[PDB]
């Protein structure tokens, strides 16, 4: 009884499709699930094999001439981003439980309507000279890049909501104690040539 | 929903730690899992009323669980080992006599083991204002919040617009960064990012502040050095809107 989910973390673009890759080993009939968690929720079940009903858009089909149970989904959504888990029910192990696979983190990226890639300073709000560097408005193709220098921080990037607005942004951030830390150098990853300064 | 307490704890290697969980009402099945970061859980235990139907996994040299009366249980560590750090996972089926049904689950609880309490300290939080340049090019305005230097990754940010929490426009980071990556006791830096528009941020009645819950050590926990002790708790930063 073993239950494989084979990668931990699946990418993809909002509005592509989605395929969550679990199989199984069992010998016999198995009964198979898909547990789902949200930031912050609890973990939940979304889907039993048991039923063709979408549930939040989602399906998955027992194959047993391949022992999967992928989960699918045509059009990814921004809120379908989660932690995914799939698991195969045990007929009298003690009594009956189950058993879930490894997960797989299921991140959904925005389409950037239009990219205005630039990096800002901004400054302490307390009177200190401390400022951290701001890269925003960039296009889901860039990818930042870890610093490689030991006092320099910069954080993944990050997509905010201004549904007010209807507005999605990307957004990375830079920091250094050094004197010689500068926001034209903060990032010298792969940035757009028409990056704002 | 499923309960369970507490939520964090901290405790140091070979100490003791007792986890608890009450069961949706009725519900004749309560399992326990373990859950290690970027792995999926595993069954500790599993109650059909108050008998022990599956302990084939329990680490029965160190991990033990009752419940007494068929309702709420107890798990308990004794002594903890630092591989003990993870999720403890409780859940509850009806146990009716068909096929698997559902599992209910609650929040977890989040177990860190350390070797030294006294690598444990709270955040630094500080907010930065809003670029003049990118009010002027974008007509919005990003604030960021940094929490910083904190030990274990406890933490929960949060951003308050006038007193209230907000969500709009808000995002922090999934994970802390190291702040030494060359070190196994390295403190915690996160970011988060608050952006609206740039008519509401000129506006200076409105306040912006940046919330770090942080959960450390407990009331009974001993602590006889200097700094003060990193219980659990709040660290703010703000500022106000400018024109």
């Amino acid at each position: 009884q073993r239950v494989t989910q084979p990668e931990k973390l699946l990418s993809v673009f909002k509005g592509a499709p989605v395929e969550l890759k679990c199989n199984y080993s069992y010998s016999g009939s198995p009964e198979l699930f898909w547990y789902v968690q949200y930031s912050r929720q609890r973990l939940q079940l979304l889907l039993r094999h048991i039923s063709r009903e979408s549930i939040k858009g989602f399906t998955a089909d027992l194959n047993k001439g391949e022992t999967s149970f992928h989960l699918k989904k045509p059009f990814a959504q921004e809120e379908d981003s989660a932690m995914y888990y799939c698991a195969l029910s045990g007929f009298n192990n003690a009594g009956n439980m189950l058993t879930f696979g490894g997960g797989t983190r299921l991140m959904v990226k925005p389409n950037i309507q239009n990219p205005d890639p630039a990096v800002y300073q901004l400054r302490d709000s307390k009177s200190s000279d401390k400022s951290v560097c701001l890269f925003t408005d960039f296009d889901s193709q860039t990818n930042v890049s870890q610093s490689k220098d030991s006092d320099v921080y910069i954080t993944d990037k990050c997509v905010l909501d201004m549904r007010s607005m209807d507005f999605k942004s990307n957004s990375a951030v830079a920091w250094s104690n050094k004197s010689d830390f500068a926001c034209a150098n903060a990032f010298n990853n792969s940035i757009i040539p028409e990056d704002t300064f | 929903g499923v309960a369970q307490s507490p939520r964090y704890k901290i405790i140091e290697k070979r100490q003791s730690v007792a986890f608890w969980c009450n069961p949706i009402s009725g519900h004749a099945t309560l399992y326990w899992y373990q859950q290690i970061l970027g792995q999926g859980p595993k069954l500790l235990i599993q109650f059909q009323n108050n008998g022990v139907v599956d302990d084939s996994q329990l680490p029965k040299d160190r991990f033990s669980a009752e419940r007494l009366k068929g309702v709420d249980s107890t798990l308990k560590i004794q002594p903890a080992k630092l591989e003990d750090s993870a999720v403890y996972l409780c859940a509850s089926s009806l146990g009716g006599a068909g096929g698997a049904d559902t599992q209910y689950f609650g929040p977890g609880t989040r177990l860190t083991v350390l070797e030294d309490l006294k690598n444990v300290f709270p955040p630094e939080v500080a907010v930065f204002e809003p670029s003049e340049a990118e009010i002027s090019h974008t007509q919005k305005a990003t604030l960021v919040c940094l929490a910083t230097g904190f030990y274990p990754d406890h933490v929960e940010l949060s951003w308050w617009v006038n007193g209230k929490e907000v969500h709009s426009g808000v995002c922090t980071d999934p994970q802390p960064l190291k702040e030494q990556p060359a070190l196994n006791d390295s403190r915690y830096a996160l970011s988060s990012r608050l952006r609206v528009s740039a008519t509401f941020w000129q506006n200076p009645r409105n306040h912006f502040r940046c919330q770090v819950q942080f959960y450390g050590l407990s009331e009974n926990d001993e602590w006889t050095q200097d700094r003060a002790k990193p219980v659990t708790q709040i660290v703010s930063a703000e500022a106000w809107g400018r024109a």
